[PDB]
């Protein structure tokens, strides 16, 4: 999985 | 475990797939703390944001 954390809702 | 896109997302990077919103997807997996989601859409395989998709079918 992704090492970057998911971007927020917009 | 069918879900639907809740909003655009673009792609950058690490296994990610970009989705519009309304798009429907099946969920395959998730990461250690449900955050990051692996799913299936018509245009492929890829993580995209657990926040972005909810579920079909109540």
């Amino acid at each position: 999985a992704p090492t970057m954390p998911p971007p927020l809702p917009p | 475990n069918l879900f639907v896109a809740l909003y655009d997302f673009v792609a950058s990077g690490d296994n990610t797939l970009s989705i519009t919103k309304g798009e429907k997807l099946r969920v395959l997996g998730y990461n250690h703390n449900g955050e990051w989601c692996e799913a299936q859409t018509k245009n492929g395989q890829g993580w995209v944001p657990s926040n972005y998709i909810t579920p079909v079918n109540s």
